């Protein structure tokens, strides 16, 4: 979760999520760079009482601010498409959950076993029991097995929704008729929110999404106390 | 391809004229004459509801506002079988 | 398939129209269809630029292929200079209305 | 005399001035409607009720900004009145089916206000996807009546390019090539060819919604084997092309304004300013699904939309570069205009890399309907496309009016403007980072200093945007006519005076060919 | 009096009275389908028709009796005509691009498979086949009215042309049957969606296109048009044409390779 | 049928100062004002039921 | 651009008046819609 | 008979993030394998699997709604 | 033929500038106040 006066990511819970902490601040670098550059030579320009209103050659520096800019968006592309291989690879997973948006609240299937199945709402602002944070969260959470590859699928069954864990790295929009998938991975057993990350209506704002990821033994006895 | 026929060096109206009676009514004519003999009705489609058809989210504005613009009750059936 | 009975130009063409079909004929440009051909553009052969009125801007092309137009007024009387390359440019009033 | 100039024009000029006025209010609708969105958020808790009638105000709000005011004020009004005025023309092609161009957009608007008037109206985002959008979710004229403003919206920009591409190719002296027409008429016609491509494509994919909504067909419906996607493709595809139909005629503007007031008589590397443009047109075209890399496409397909956003870099970056060597060596006189126009060339730079960030699908993931991509547009357009406007605005004034504007309070205006809307939007940044969603009425906790603030910069602009009703009242006030205008040698649309005559260019100008 | 050879058009409410008149079609089909009455789609209809009556007319008015159009003018009528077309095709694409995704990717509840299970196609090799040949055939016809024209052949012109128009409307009539032969509606599927939308708006340029021709045809009994100067007549010709074009994209997408 | 249109030339290039709109005769006239009346009619009318159409209906 | 001088020049007085009048055109019309959102709710 | 199952594993034939048609092929399989094994004296162990790889994937409303459509006569998918 | 030159060529009069004022203050105006009289109109039906 994100905590007051936040600038950038939330922690990186998933080692998926750290690459992208390092891809954004090597591609923050660039930018930083770049708009440094451009602010200096501006201000170059316009600090000097020096004239030179005839004609300037335009074939000859032409090239340099052509191959440079060229150059440097290789060194971004390189590990983006690299990052971006790396997250829909191939993973054989241990456990397949579905999530079903609806208006205004997100439904959770685990059916490799049984056909155990629930719903999940938003805890009103006014039921929250002091510690409990306004607007995150869910009366049923999404219980998981910590440091094992899960299989997320992801549809809707009215509007569109989108279902976002930014401490994972994860958002997959929820289509009707669609079974998008993502891979699920925490390092870190805990408490981790996310929320409806499209619009839908009325109640959109207010349907949030929070995973528990706890040992493989707790989760098993989880399942059985469900059924 | 060049088509077949012949010309190219004696052009103008005359040329196209010839076209459209020659070859274009020619093969109008074929084509009327083929479809007015394979014509007689094809026996009607045994009804299934099928949930992906007969789609109503939202009454016609006209009509009964279950009955599409060019129905035929022949051939079109309602969301509830055939019409009479 | 060469009949009759479709009406020509020349038979009846009008307005502003024939005008133009008129005066292409004879090898006059009154409503400024062709590009004028330029001159040495020198003081005692300068471009001779037909106006009706006092004034008239002249746009000067400088070198071929120059992207850069230069725009100036040029009025009735002694023949002015380009302010970018000084060819010279004298206006040269009506005809065009006979 | 006043219904035959004003009702029934066929005259470039005051029909410019006509799309202005349109503009003008406008813009008040929008910049009230940014304020209830910023009211909203500027203390926790809710103010309004829920996010359906929030959600009518920023669907409203993008709409008022993108279709009734950015695009009348550049294509219709300083588009019609420059265009001819550079190139030499008498008028454009089509006069009366340019007017007609105009008073399409009155009664487009009156339905768009229409649409949130009726029902809960049209509180779906300015994508309007479905199902959203559908007659299920979404019942009653609500969203029809969006359908059609941009529909009317869609074909008064249409007759609009095919009018400005058919004049200015047409109607320029015998002698003059393409090649040397000044840097904003090429921006505007580019800019006519996207809108020539993009909008039909726009307007099946609306026709096909309002098909589903009415007629039972079921095209985005998996119901009758539809999908919701394919409306994203056909959005999209047009939705890119627009955003630099939105920026392009300011490439223009902004090319003018530094070099008039650097003192050069032409901008560094015409044919490479010309390219860029072409390449940033055609390159628009290509990349499309760089809004929908949480759609679930497959990874080569990401793969390619990722790298083929990134190029457009290049051309882009020609373009800086190109307006800063335009500088080099000036007589800078600090105008107004100038001051709109450097702020344009730093903050557009800013907006832009924002936009390289986004371009990483990997990134994307977690960027995505969050407000990092609020901050990335807001840039380009809120001091982007908008200072390109005000700069525009200020620099030719005068020629529109034949009043000249007070510099010291334009100054002013610039200075106010200026902090405001960085104050705004610089801390969306952080918002998007951390996890803050789009299309929300109230976030949770942690995000309430960084939104605190925004609204406060939201009131900042506010003020400047009061301020300048009142300067350009003053100018008519004051009534200081046109003396002697600078540099009339190398910018033709100086050169009949302030206000020029109904009538320009009625006997033509003299070229030689050579 | 000016001296260039552009056409500075007399004031004109058309603009206005066509403006407004789109808000009414609008405002009357939103009524339509809500809350059910067409008393305002009519008022629409009969404006619009009214504006383009007379906004036409003074374009004739303007170009044959009063003589504006110069070789200038008409140039850049031809650039106008060309991109509206072009905006035309692009339209078009919209509604293709609909029926290949559709059809390439057939979900699960049409059966994972083109046609839909339950949608019983047309066959290619009876009307459609005729409508095809129709068409193409009117082509011919329509080049041999302008070959006649420029060769200033009036009973020919006419005679080519009046052909062309019998083409257009025998088109109209055919496919108006098939339309009401056919066993499947608009609603039934995106089968149905794809293929009545497409086949209807094309089938709406069909009507125009004749309608337009039968223009030129009138025009041209009233001896309007010249050998050489007719550019009403090209446009028709062009916009033909593209109708005949349109149709044949139809013909090998949805009719042939969709079923 | 015979060539008509050497007469209509001359009337429409008639120096009566009318607009091309009007200059046909009388017939335009009224045509041109049947026109607009409805267009504000229909104007009014659309208006009127935006009006309707805002507020809901037992 | 070199303007000639004011025809009817604006005192600071003058426009003094025009922004205050300019800037209340904005501020109140808003104001009484913004000050009642409580008595629109719970009527 | 070759479990120990824990979930569906990668299929390369629906390699990518629209696992669409993963779901519908696998739960078609089945009841194909179901149709045609007891309509011909044979055991239904076989079909096993398939079923646990639309059980896994499947939304639990599709497959709801697909066996109502199936006994209802009004299932699209060729059986 | 039509009026030209400096505050001749716009729909709308600058002869007096109170009176223009007022014209701005009014045009302007409702365009920034239609909004908050929509929210407004959108909250008394429920
Ligand atoms: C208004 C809110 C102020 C908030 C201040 C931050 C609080 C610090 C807590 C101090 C807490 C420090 C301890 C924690 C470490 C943070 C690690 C982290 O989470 O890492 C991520 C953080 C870290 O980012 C930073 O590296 C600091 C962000 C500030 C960037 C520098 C510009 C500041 C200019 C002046 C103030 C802004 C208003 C003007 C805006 C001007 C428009 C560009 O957040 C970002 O990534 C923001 C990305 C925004 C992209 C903007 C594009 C660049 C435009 C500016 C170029 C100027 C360069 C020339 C030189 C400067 C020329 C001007
Ligand atoms: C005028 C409007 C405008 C302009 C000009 C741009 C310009 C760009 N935009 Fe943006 N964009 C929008 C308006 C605009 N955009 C809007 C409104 C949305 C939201 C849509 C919605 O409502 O959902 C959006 C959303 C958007 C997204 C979607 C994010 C998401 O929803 O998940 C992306 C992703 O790639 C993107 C990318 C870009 C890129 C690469 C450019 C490029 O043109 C950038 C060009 C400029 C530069 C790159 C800087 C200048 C260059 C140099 C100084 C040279 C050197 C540079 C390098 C070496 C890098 N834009
Ligand atoms: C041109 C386009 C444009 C402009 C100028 C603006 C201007 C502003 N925008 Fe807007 N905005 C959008 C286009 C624009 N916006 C779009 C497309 C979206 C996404 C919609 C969606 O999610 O569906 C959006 C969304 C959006 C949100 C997201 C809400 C949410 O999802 O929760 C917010 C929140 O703060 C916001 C705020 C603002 C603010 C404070 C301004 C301020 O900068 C406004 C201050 C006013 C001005 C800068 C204009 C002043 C100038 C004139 C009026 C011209 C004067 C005329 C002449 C001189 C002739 N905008
Ligand atoms: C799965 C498919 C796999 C295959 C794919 C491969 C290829 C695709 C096909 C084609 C692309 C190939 C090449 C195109 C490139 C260049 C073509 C150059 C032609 C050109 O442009 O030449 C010009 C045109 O010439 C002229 O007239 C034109 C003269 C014409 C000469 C031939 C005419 C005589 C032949 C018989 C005509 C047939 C009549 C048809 C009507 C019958 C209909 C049934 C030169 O003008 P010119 O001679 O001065 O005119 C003098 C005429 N008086
Ligand atoms: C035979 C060729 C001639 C066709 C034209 C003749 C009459 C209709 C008039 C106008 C149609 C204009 C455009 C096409 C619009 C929609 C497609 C309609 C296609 C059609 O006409 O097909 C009919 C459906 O009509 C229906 O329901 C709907 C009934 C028609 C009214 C629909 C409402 C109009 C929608 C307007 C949207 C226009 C937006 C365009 C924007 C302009 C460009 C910017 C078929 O009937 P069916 O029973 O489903 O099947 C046959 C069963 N045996
Ligand atoms: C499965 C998907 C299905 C969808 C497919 C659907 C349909 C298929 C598509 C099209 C077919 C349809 C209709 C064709 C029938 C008739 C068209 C009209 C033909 C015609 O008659 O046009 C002629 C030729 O057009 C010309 O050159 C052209 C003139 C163009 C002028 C406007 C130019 C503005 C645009 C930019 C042009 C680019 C220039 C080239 C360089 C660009 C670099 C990229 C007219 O010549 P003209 O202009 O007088 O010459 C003067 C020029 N010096
Ligand atoms: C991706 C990051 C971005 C990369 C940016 C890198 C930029 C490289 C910048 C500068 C390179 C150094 C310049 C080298 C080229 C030769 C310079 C030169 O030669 O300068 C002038 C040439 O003039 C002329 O054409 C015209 C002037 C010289 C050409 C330079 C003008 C443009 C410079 C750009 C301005 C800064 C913008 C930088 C963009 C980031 C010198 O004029 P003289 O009076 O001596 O001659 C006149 C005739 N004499 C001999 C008879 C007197
Ligand atoms: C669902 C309901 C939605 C309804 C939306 C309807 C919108 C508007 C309705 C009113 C439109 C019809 C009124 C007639 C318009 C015809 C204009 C025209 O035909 O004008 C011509 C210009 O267009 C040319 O050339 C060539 C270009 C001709 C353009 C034809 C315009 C047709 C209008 C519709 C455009 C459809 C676009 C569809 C593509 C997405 C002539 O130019 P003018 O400057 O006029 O005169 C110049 C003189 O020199 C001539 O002597
Ligand atoms: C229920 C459904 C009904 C739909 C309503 C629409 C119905 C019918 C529209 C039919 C089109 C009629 C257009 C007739 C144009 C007449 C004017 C004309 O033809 O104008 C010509 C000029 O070109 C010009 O403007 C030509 C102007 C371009 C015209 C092209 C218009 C295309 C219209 C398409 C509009 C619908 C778009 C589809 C939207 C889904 C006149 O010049 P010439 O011919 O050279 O003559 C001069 C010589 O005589 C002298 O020597
Ligand atoms: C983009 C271009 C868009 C083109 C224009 C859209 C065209 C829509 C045309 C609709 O035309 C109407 O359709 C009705 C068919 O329902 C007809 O009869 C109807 O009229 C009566 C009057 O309410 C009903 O009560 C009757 O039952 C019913 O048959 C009516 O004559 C006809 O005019
Ligand atoms: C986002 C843009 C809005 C920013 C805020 C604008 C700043 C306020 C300027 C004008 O506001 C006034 O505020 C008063 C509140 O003090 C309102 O009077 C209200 O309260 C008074 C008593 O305090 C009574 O006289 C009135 O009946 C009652 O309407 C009054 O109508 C309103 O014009
Ligand atoms: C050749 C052409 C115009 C020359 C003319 O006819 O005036 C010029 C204009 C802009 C030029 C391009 C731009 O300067 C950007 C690139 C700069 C590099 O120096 C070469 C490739 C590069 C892509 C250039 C190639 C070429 O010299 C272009 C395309
Ligand atoms: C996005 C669009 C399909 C949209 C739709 O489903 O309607 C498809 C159609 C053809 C596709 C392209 C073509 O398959 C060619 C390329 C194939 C590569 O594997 C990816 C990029 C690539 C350039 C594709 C990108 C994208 O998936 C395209 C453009
Ligand atoms: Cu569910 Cu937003
Ligand atoms: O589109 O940015
Ligand atoms: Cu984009
Ligand atoms: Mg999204
Ligand atoms: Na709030
Ligand atoms: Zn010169």
């Amino acid at each position: 979760m994100a905590y007051p006066m936040q600038l950038g990511f939330q922690d990186a819970t998933s080692p998926i999520m750290e690459e992208l902490l390092h891809f954004h601040d090597h591609t923050l670098m660039i930018v930083f760079l770049i708009s440094s550059l451009v602010l200096y030579i501006i201000s170059l320009m316009l600090t000097t009482k020096l004239t030179h209103t005839s004609t300037m050659d335009a074939q000859e520096v032409e090239t340099i601010w052509t191959i440079l800019p060229a150059i440097i968006l290789i060194l971004i592309a390189l590990p983006s498409l690299r990052i971006l291989y790396m997250m829909d690879e191939i993973n054989n997973p241990s456990l397949t959950v579905k999530t079903m948006g609806h208006q205004w609240y997100w439904s959770y299937e685990y059916t490799d076993y049984e056909d155990l199945s629930f719903d999940s709402y938003m805890i009103p602002t006014s039921e929250l029991k002091p510690g409990e944070l306004r607007l995150l969260e869910v009366d049923n959470r999404v219980v998981l097995p910590m440091e094992m590859t899960i299989r997320m699928l992801v549809s809707s069954e009215d509007v569109l929704h989108s279902w976002a864990v930014p401490s994972l790295g994860l958002k997959t929009d929820a289509i009707p008729g669609r079974l998008n998938q993502t891979t699920l991975m925490s390092s870190r057993p805990g408490l981790y929110y996310g929320q409806c990350s499209e619009i839908c209506g009325s109640n959109h704002s207010f349907m949030p999404i929070v995973l528990e990821l706890v040992p493989l033994k707790y989760f098993e006895k989880w399942s059985a106390s469900m059924l | 391809a060049s088509a077949a026929k012949g010309d190219h060096g004696g052009t103008g109206a005359r040329t196209w004229r010839f076209l459209t009676f020659g070859l274009a009514l020619p093969s109008v004519a074929l084509c009327t004459l083929n479809s007015w003999l394979h014509s007689g009705h094809r026996e009607r489609p045994a009804f299934i509801p099928y949930h992906h058809l007969r789609i109503r989210t939202k009454p016609f504005s006209w009509g009964d506002g279950n009955h599409t613009f060019f129905h035929n009750p022949r051939v079109n059936p309602l969301p509830t079988g055939y019409e009479k | 398939a060469s009949g009759g009975g479709v009406p020509t130009d020349e038979e009846q063409a009008t307005g502003l129209e024939r005008e133009v079909m008129l005066a292409a004929r004879k090898g006059q440009d009154p409503y400024n269809i062709l590009a004028p051909k330029a001159t040495s553009g020198t003081k005692e052969d300068p471009n001779l630029v037909p106006s009706i009125t006092n004034k008239r801007i002249v746009g000067c092309i400088c070198e071929e292929d120059n992207s850069t137009v230069i725009w100036f007024w040029l009025h009735k009387g002694e023949a002015q200079r380009c302010p970018s390359c000084g060819t010279h440019y004298k206006l040269v009033p009506h005809q065009l209305a006979h | 005399m006043f219904i035959n100039r004003w009702l029934f024009s066929t005259n470039h000029k005051d029909i410019g001035t006509l799309y202005l006025l349109f503009g003008a209010w406008a813009g008040m609708v929008g910049t009230a409607l940014s304020l209830l969105i910023r009211a909203e958020l500027g203390q926790p808790g809710t103010l309004l009720g829920d996010d359906q009638i929030y959600n009518v105000v920023v669907t409203a709000h993008a709409f008022v900004m993108i279709f009734f005011m950015v695009m009348p004020i550049m294509i219709g009004g300083f588009g019609n009145w420059l265009v001819p005025l550079m190139i030499g023309a008498p008028d454009m092609a089509f006069p009366r089916m340019n007017n007609m161009s105009f008073w399409l957009l009155p009664p487009s608007f009156l339905l768009l206000l229409a649409s949130s008037m009726v029902e809960a109206g049209a509180g779906t985002g300015w994508t309007v996807y479905p199902p959203l959008a559908g007659n299920l979710a979404h019942a009653g004229a609500s969203v029809d009546l969006t359908i059609f403003s941009l529909h009317l919206a869609g074909v008064s920009s249409i007759l609009g390019a095919i009018n400005f591409i058919t004049t200015i190719i047409n109607m320029k002296p015998p002698a003059m090539s393409q090649y040397q027409t000044p840097l904003f008429v090429w921006s505007v016609m580019i800019t006519a060819v996207l809108l020539l491509l993009s909008l039909p494509v726009l307007a099946a994919g609306i026709t096909m919604l309002l098909t589903d909504r009415n007629l039972n067909t079921t095209f985005f419906d998996p119901a009758g084997g539809g999908d919701p996607i394919l409306y994203q493709h056909l959005f999209w595809f047009f939705g890119h092309p627009e955003v630099y139909i939105l920026i392009l005629p300011g490439f223009g503007m902004i090319s003018h304004i530094v070099t008039y007031y650097s003192g050069k008589k032409e901008p560094f590397g015409y044919m490479g300013m010309v390219w860029a443009m072409m390449s940033i047109g055609f390159l628009g075209f290509i990349v499309w699904a760089h809004h929908m890399f949480t759609v679930g496409m497959d990874v080569d397909t990401r793969a390619y939309f990722t790298s083929a956003t990134m190029i457009i870099a290049i051309p882009t970056g020609v373009k800086v570069f190109s307006w800063l060597a335009t500088l080099h060596g000036g007589n800078i006189k600090w105008s107004p205009a100038m001051m709109w126009a450097l702020g344009f060339i730093f903050l557009f730079t800013v907006g832009g890399l924002t936009g390289i960030v986004l371009a990483n699908s990997s990134l994307d993931i977690v960027l995505h309907d969050t407000y990092y991509v609020v901050a990335h547009f807001h840039y380009v357009l809120s001091m982007g496309a908008v200072f390109a406007i005000m700069g525009g605005f200020v620099h030719w004034f005068p020629l529109f009016s034949g009043y000249t504007l007070n510099d010291t309070w334009a100054k002013i205006h610039f200075a106010i403007m200026f902090v405001g809307v960085n104050m705004t939007f610089f801390p969306q940044h952080f918002l998007g980072l951390s996890g803050m969603p789009r299309r929300y009425s109230d976030y949770p906790d942690a995000y309430t200093m960084w939104n605190t603030i925004s609204s406060m910069g939201s009131f900042i602009s506010l003020t400047a945007v009061m301020l300048m009703v009142f300067i350009i009242w003053e100018a008519f006030a004051s009534k200081r006519e046109v003396l002697t205008v600078d540099l009339t040698t190398t910018n033709l649309e100086w050169l009949n005076g302030c206000p020029p005559p109904y009538h320009t260019f009625e006997e033509p100008t003299y070229v030689n060919l050579k | 009096h000016q001296t260039h050879a552009y056409h500075m058009v007399n004031p004109s409410p058309w603009p206005l009275t066509g403006a407004l008149s789109a808000l009414l079609m609008t405002s009357g089909l939103t009524m339509w389908f809500h809350f059910n009455s067409m008393t305002l789609l009519m008022i629409g209809l009969t404006t619009n028709m009214l504006t383009m009556y007379q906004w036409w007319r003074d374009v004739i008015r303007e170009s044959t009796f009063q003589g504006h159009h110069t070789p200038a003018v008409q140039k850049g009528l031809r650039y106008g005509m060309i991109l509206f077309i072009i905006s035309e095709v692009l339209f078009f694409t919209g509604f293709f691009w609909a029926f290949y995704h559709s059809s390439l990717a057939p979900t699960p509840e049409l059966g994972g498979c083109w046609p839909p299970t339950g949608i019983h196609p047309l066959n290619p090799l009876e009307v459609p086949l005729l409508n095809t040949s129709v068409l193409l055939a009117s082509g011919v016809s329509i080049t041999w009215a302008h070959h006649s024209l420029m060769e200033g052949d009036r009973k020919h012109m006419l005679q080519a042309l009046f052909i062309t128009i019998t083409l257009g409307v025998y088109f109209t009539l055919l496919q108006a049957s098939e339309y009401y032969e056919a066993p499947f509606t608009i609603s039934d599927g995106v089968y149905g969606s794809t293929f009545f939308v497409a086949t209807g708006f094309h089938g709406l340029h069909v009507i125009i296109g004749s309608t337009f021709l039968i223009v030129c045809f009138f025009r041209q009994l009233k001896f309007h048009f010249t050998s050489n100067h007719h550019f009403g007549f090209e446009a028709a010709a062009w916009y033909w044409h593209f109708v005949d074009v349109v149709w044949l994209f139809l013909y090998v997408s949805i009719y042939w390779w969709g079923s | 049928f015979e060539n008509r249109v050497a007469e209509k030339q001359k009337l429409f290039q008639e120096d009566n100062g009318l607009p091309v709109h009007l200059k046909g005769g009388a017939t335009d006239n009224i045509l041109y004002r049947v026109t607009m009346t409805l267009c504000l009619g229909g104007t009014l009318y659309s208006l009127y039921c935006l009006g309707w159409a805002s507020f809901p209906h037992k | 651009i070199t303007a000639k001088p004011a025809k009817t020049p604006t005192s600071p007085k003058e426009q003094a008046i025009g922004l205050s009048v300019t800037f209340l055109s904005f501020l109140l019309p808003a104001g009484w819609v913004l000050y009642h959102l409580d008595n629109y709710k719970k009527s | 008979k070759i479990k120990n199952y824990q979930t569906a594993p990668f299929d390369s034939r629906f390699p990518n993030q629209n696992q669409t048609r993963n779901c519908w092929q696998n739960y078609l399989d089945f009841h194909r394998c179901e149709k045609a094994m007891t309509a011909k004296g044979g055991d239904v162990s076989v079909c096993e699997w398939y079923r646990r790889v639309y059980k896994s994937l499947c939304p639990i409303s599709w497959v709801s709604t697909w066996d109502d459509r199936r006994a209802e006569g009004t299932f699209p998918g060729k059986i | 033929h039509y009026e030209e030159g400096p505050g001749k060529n716009i729909p709308f009069s600058v002869e007096n500038k109170w009176r223009l004022l007022a014209m701005m203050t009014l045009f302007f105006g409702s365009g920034f106040a239609a909004p908050f009289f929509i929210v407004r109109h959108q909250l008394l039906k429920k």
